RNA sequence: AGCGCCGUGGCGCAGUGGAAGCGCGCAGGGCUCAUAACCCUGAUGUCCUCGGAUCGAAACCGAGCGGCGCUACCA
C-alpha cells in the first residue's frame, strides 16, 4: 500500500511547488493525483493549464504520466487544492525533477520495507522517516550517510531490529554508488637516464596507495602519463596526486630532465 | 471538388475504355519534366527528347504530371516539336509494357 | 594430418633454426659474409625510390615480405614521412640442375638457415648467401629531408618507373641525382607496370629509359621488369642484388659511429608501467662495431636557447641497454645496417620525430659540433623535379646571401642562412646545431616553388666549433 | 591496445531504479465545396547479448558483442 506523504502535513501548504500525476479531465479542468504528497487530488483549471494558447487538451495533459505543478490556494477544513501549470519557470522544473527522483527513491525503499514487513507504511514512516528528516533535512542524504557512517540510526526507536537490518541490506544492495580522479602528467625529459627515474617516481607514487584510496600510474603514451585514484570522499585524492606531483618533480629535477603539468587532479 | 463540376460536360467514361495504339507517326512517349505555358517535355521511345505541346481537347480537360505515359503526334516539317494527343491512365500502360511497343528499360511503376 | 605450423617448425628445426651469436667472437676474423654475422643481421642497405601512386611498399613486400606500416591514420595511403623497414634473407639453391634465375629467393626474417626448396621436383635446401635490409624512401616533392637521409644511409638503390604513365618522370631523376650526389652507383632500375604494357610499347618505354640515363654518372645500372601485385620476378632481383652490388668497404678498425633516422618509445599501453622499456634510437652504423652494454652519447643532443640567444647543445649521454636486429637480440653489431639501439634514453625523448637524422658517438670519441660551417658546394644547371610544358626546364640560380636553405648534412636537416657567397664556397649559419665527423656529404635544397628542391651537392671543409656543456 | 561515448519503432532524441517511450516520419479517420495547415487514433521493439541482487531490470553493477572519438600506430 502507498500512503503517508513525505512532508510535514497530509494537506499541502501555501505556494508549495507540487508534482502531479493526471488521472482524468472534466469540462472545468483536470482533477489530478498528487504524488509529491500523499494521495489528495488537485484541481488544475483549464484557463491555467498551458503556457501556449489552449488548442489540444490531450496533447499536453498526457493522462497517465507525471509532470510539474504549482499550488495556488488550499482548503484546510476538508481538503481542496487549486493548482496551476502555466506559471512554472524554466529553471524550477529541474529542482522539481530532482526532488521527485529523490523522494520517489525514498518512497520505493520504504514501501519495499513495508511490503516485506506487512506493516502499514505510515507506521514505518513514524519510526524512520521524519525524525531522520529532522536530523539531516533529507532522508536520502541520511541514507547515503548510513551507507558511509552508521551513526544515522542512533537515537531512533525502530519497530524491530529486523526492520533496520533489512533496510540496511536493501540500501547497501540498491543505493550502492568512488569518483575517478584522473590527471595527466607530461614528462618532457631530455636527460641522460630517465627510465630509472621514471621507475623511481612510479614506486614513490604507488607506495602511497592507501587501503581505501589506491593511486595507480597508468601508461598510455610517451609524454602523457595518467594518474588514477578512486576518491571515496572526493577531498583526499587531490592531495594524494599533489604529493605524487611533488615526488615526481623532486625525482626528475635532480637527474637533469624536466616534467610539465598538463591536467591537474580533478573529478 | 467544387461547384465547377456541375458546369462541366459530365462526360462519365469511368468504365474501361479501349486503349488506342500508335498510327503512322503517332508514337508513345514519357513525360520527363513539366514546363510552363502549357507545354511538356516528352522522352520518346526512340532515344529522342521532343518538346510536346499540351494540346487541344487536352489542355484543361485532363490533368497530367511527371512520369506519365503518353501518345503524341509528330510533325513532318519540324521533328523537334510535337503535340500530346492522348493520355493513358496507368492501367493500359501496363498492358503496353507487357506487349512492349516501348523499350522495357523505361520502368515506371507506383 | 600435421598442422601447417608443425610443418613450419619441423622445417625450421631441420633448417638449423636461428643460431645464437657468440658473446665475444674473434672480431678481426669476422666478415659481412660470415655465418655468425649473416644468420641474424643484414649487411647491405637497399633503398627504394619512385613516384607517388606508383607502388614501392607493394614492391618491398613482394621482394622481402615485411610490410611497411604506413601509419598515423592520415598517412596510411597518401605518403609516409619516416622510412619503411623490411628484411629479406637471400638464399641460393645449390643444385646445378635447377635453372639459375629461380635458384635465388628472398625469405622472411624468421625463415630457417637452410629451408627446403619450394620448387616442385627439387629436394634441395637453400644456402643463405646474403642478408639485406630493404628501406622505402619517400618520393614526394616536400618529403626530401627523409629521402636524402635515407639515400645517405643506403648502399644500394632500386628505382621504380611506371611504364604506362609518362616516360620522363622528374621525381625519378631527382632521386637518381640525389643518389649520384652521395657516391652510389649500384642502382637496379625496375619497371613496375609490365602486366598492363604492350609488346612494342614496353620496348619503346625501355628505349626511352635508356635514352634518359645517358649523361648521368650511373651508366651500367641493371633494368628488370617486376610485378608488385602478382608478386613475380623476385628471384632475378635477388640475383642482381648479389651480383651487381658488392660489399661496401666497412670493417672493424674504423671508430664506432651511429646515424639515427627514427626514434621509438617502447611503452605498451594498458599494462601497468611497472614493466616498461627505455628509449630506442633507430640508427644505421656506417662505421664501427658495437656490442652489448656500451657507453654512447648523441653529440647534437638537446638544443636549448638562453635568454641571451645562445644555442646550447647537450650531448645526450646513454648506456646501451641492448641492440635489436630484425629477428632477435644480438650481442655484436655488424657495420652497414639499420639497428634499433634500445638504450636508457627517455621514451619521451624518442616520442616524436626528434631523433631524426642525428649522429651518435661512443665514449672515447669526440665528433665535433658546429654553428657556422665553411662549406664547398657544387650546383647543377637545371632544377630537377619540375614539370615544364616544353619550355626550358627550370634554371638554377646562384645562391644569395642571407637566404634560408635546407641542408641535409648526411643526416641532419638544418635550415642554414647564407653569410657570404664565393666562387665555390659559402658560409652557413645554423640555428639548429649540426655535427661533422669525416666528410658527411651534404645535400642542398632551396625553397623556390613553395617546397624544397634539390640544387646540388656540397662538402664541409671547415666549421666554427662549439664546446658542449657536460 | 588502452581510455572516453553509445546501443530506435524508420530517423533525431529520453527517462532510466516502478515497465514500452516522445517528436519527426507512415496508415486510417476528422474539419473544409476541395487541398495544405490543424485535430484524433494506431503499427512498428529483442532501449545491443550473457549473468548478480531484487515483488521489479532496461536501467544499478559485472562477463561480453558491435559501431564512433582522444592517446595515437605505441620496436
Ligand atoms: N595494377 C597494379 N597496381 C600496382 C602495381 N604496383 C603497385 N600498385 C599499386 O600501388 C599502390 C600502393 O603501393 P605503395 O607502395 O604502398 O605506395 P608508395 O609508392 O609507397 C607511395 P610513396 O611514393 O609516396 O612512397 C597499391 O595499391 C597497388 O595497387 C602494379 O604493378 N600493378
Ligand atoms: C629502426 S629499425 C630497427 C629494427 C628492429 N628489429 C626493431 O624494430
Ligand atoms: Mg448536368
Ligand atoms: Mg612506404
Amino acid at each position: 500500500t502507498s500512503h503517508c506523504r513525505f512532508y510535514e502535513n497530509k494537506y499541502p501548504e501555501i505556494d508549495d511547488i507540487v508534482m502531479v500525476n493526471v488521472q482524468q479531465i472534466a469540462e472545468m479542468g483536470a482533477y489530478v493525483k498528487l504524488l509529491e504528497y500523499d494521495n489528495i487530488e488537485g484541481m488544475i483549471l483549464l484557463s491555467e493549464l498551458s503556457r501556449r494558447r489552449i488548442r489540444s487538451i490531450q496533447k499536453l495533459i498526457r493522462v497517465g504520466k507525471n509532470d510539474v505543478a504549482v499550488v495556488l490556494r488550499v482548503d484546510k477544513e476538508k481538503g481542496y487544492i487549486d493548482l496551476s501549470k502555466r506559471r512554472v519557470s524554466s529553471e524550477d522544473i529541474i529542482k522539481c525533477e530532482e526532488k521527485y527522483q529523490k523522494s520517489k527513491t525514498v518512497h520505493s525503499i520504504l514501501r519495499y520495507c513495508a511490503e516485506k514487513f506487512q506493516i502499514p507504511l505510515e507506521e514505518l514512516y513514524k519510526t524512520i522517516a521524519w525524525p531522520l528528516s529532522r536530523k539531516f533535512g533529507h532522508a536520502y542524504e541520511a541514507f547515503k550517510l548510513s551507507i558511509i557512517d552508521e551513526t544515522v540510526w542512533e537515537g531512533i526507536e525502530p519497530p524491530s531490529k529486523d526492520v533496520l537490518d533489512e533496510l540496511k541490506n536493501y540500501i547497501s544492495k540498491r543505493l550502492t554508488p568512488a569518483v575517478k580522479i584522473r590527471a595527466d602528467v607530461e614528462v618532457s625529459c631530455f636527460s641522460y637516464e630517465g627510465i630509472d627515474a621514471i621507475k623511481d617516481a612510479l614506486k614513490s607514487a604507488e607506495d602511497m596507495s592507501t587501503e581505501q584510496m589506491q593511486v595507480k600510474v597508468k601508461l598510455v603514451a610517451a609524454p602523457l602519463y595518467v594518474l588514477t585514484t578512486q576518491a571515496l570522499d572526493k577531498q583526499k585524492g587531490i592531495e594524494q596526486l599533489e604529493s605524487a606531483i611533488e615526488k615526481i618533480t623532486e625525482v626528475i629535477t635532480k637527474y637533469g630532465g624536466v616534467c610539465n603539468i598538463t591536467m591537474p587532479p580533478k573529478a | 471538388g467544387g461547384k465547377k463540376g456541375r458546369r462541366g460536360k459530365n462526360d462519365s467514361d469511368g468504365p474501361k475504355r479501349e486503349l488506342i495504339y500508335k498510327e503512322e507517326g503517332q508514337e508513345y512517349a514519357q513525360i520527363t519534366k513539366m514546363l510552363g505555358n502549357g507545354r511538356v517535355e516528352a522522352s520518346c521511345f526512340d532515344g529522342n527528347k521532343r518538346m510536346a505541346h499540351i494540346r487541344g481537347k487536352l489542355r484543361k480537360k485532363v490533368w497530367m504530371g511527371q512520369g506519365d505515359i503518353i501518345l503524341v503526334s509528330l510533325r513532318d516539317f519540324q521533328d523537334d516539336q510535337c503535340d500530346v494527343v492522348h493520355k493513358y491512365n496507368l492501367d493500359e500502360a501496363r498492358t503496353l509494357k507487357n506487349q512492349g511497343e516501348l523499350p522495357e528499360n523505361a520502368k515506371i511503376n507506383e | 594430418g600435421e598442422t601447417e605450423e608443425e610443418k613450419r617448425k619441423r622445417e625450421f628445426e631441420e633448417g638449423g633454426g636461428l643460431p645464437e651469436q657468440p658473446l665475444n667472437p674473434d672480431f678481426s676474423k669476422l666478415n659481412p659474409l660470415s655465418a655468425e654475422i649473416i644468420n641474424r643481421q643484414a649487411t647491405i642497405n637497399i633503398g627504394t625510390i619512385g613516384h607517388v601512386a606508383h607502388g614501392k611498399s607493394t614492391v618491398v613486400r613482394a621482394i622481402s615480405g615485411v610490410q611497411t606500416v604506413r601509419f598515423k591514420d592520415e598517412l596510411e595511403r597518401n605518403i609516409t614521412i619516416k622510412l619503411g623497414y623490411a628484411n629479406a634473407k637471400i638464399y641460393k639453391c645449390q643444385e646445378p640442375t635447377c635453372p639459375e634465375p629461380d635458384c635465388y629467393r628472398s625469405f622472411k626474417s624468421d625463415k630457417e638457415i637452410s629451408p627446403k626448396c619450394q620448387r616442385p621436383g627439387c629436394p634441395g635446401r637453400y644456402k643463405l648467401v646474403r642478408h639485406v635490409s630493404f628501406v622505402d624512401c619517400p618520393g614526394h616533392d616536400i618529403l626530401m629531408s627523409t629521402m636524402l637521409s635515407g639515400a645517405a644511409v643506403m648502399d644500394a638503390a632500386l628505382l621504380l618507373i611506371a611504364g604506362n604513365e609518362s616516360c620522363p618522370q622528374p621525381q625519378t631523376s631527382e632521386h637518381l641525382a640525389a643518389i649520384e650526389i652521395m657516391k652510389l652507383k649500384h642502382v637496379i632500375i625496375l619497371q613496375n607496370k609490365v602486366d598492363l604494357m604492350r609488346e612494342e610499347s614496353a620496348l619503346e618505354h625501355q628505349k626511352s629509359i635508356l635514352k634518359f640515363i645517358r649523361g648521368t654518372i650511373a651508366d651500367g645500372a641493371p633494368i628488370v621488369p617486376i610485378s608488385a601485385q602478382l608478386k613475380y620476378n623476385i628471384d632475378a632481383v635477388n640475383e642482381f642484388i648479389v651480383k651487381t652490388i658488392p660489399v661496401p668497404p666497412r670493417d672493424f678498425m674504423i671508430s664506432p659511429r651511429l646515424i639515427v633516422i627514427r626514434s621509438f618509445d617502447v611503452n605498451k599501453p594498458g599494462a601497468e608501467i611497472e614493466d616498461l622499456k627505455g628509449g630506442v634510437a633507430g640508427g644505421s652504423i656506417l662505421n664501427g662495431v658495437f656490442k652489448l652494454g656500451d657507453e654512447i652519447e648523441i653529440r647534437p643532443g638537446i638544443v636549448t636557447k638562453d635568454d641571451k640567444g645562445k644555442i646550447q647543445c647537450k650531448p645526450i649521454f646513454s648506456n646501451i641497454v641492448s641492440l635489436f636486429a630484425e629477428q632477435n637480440d644480438l650481442k655484436f653489431a655488424v657495420p652497414g645496417g639499420l639497428i634499433g639501439v634500445g638504450t636508457k634514453v627517455d621514451p619521451t625523448l624518442c616520442r616524436a620525430d626528434r631523433l631524426v637524422g642525428q649522429v651518435v658517438g661512443a665514449k672515447g670519441h669526440l665528433p665535433n659540433i658546429y654553428t657556422d660551417i665553411e662549406i664547398n658546394y657544387f650546383l647543377l644547371r637545371r632544377l630537377l623535379g619540375v614539370k615544364t610544358d616544353g619550355q626550358k626546364q627550370a634554371k638554377v640560380r646562384k645562391l644569395e646571401p642571407n637566404e634560408v636553405l635546407m641542408v641535409n648534412i648526411g643526416s641532419t636537416a638544418t635550415g642554414a642562412r647564407v653569410v657570404a657567397v664565393k666562387a665555390d664556397m659559402a658560409r652557413l649559419q645554423l640555428t639548429s646545431p649540426a655535427c661533422t665527423e669525416i666528410n658527411e656529404k651534404i645535400a642542398l635544397s632551396r625553397r623556390i616553388e613553395k617546397h624544397w628542391r634539390l640544387i646540388g651537392w656540397a662538402t664541409i671543409k671547415k666549421g666554427t666549433t662549439l664546446e658542449p656543456i657536460a
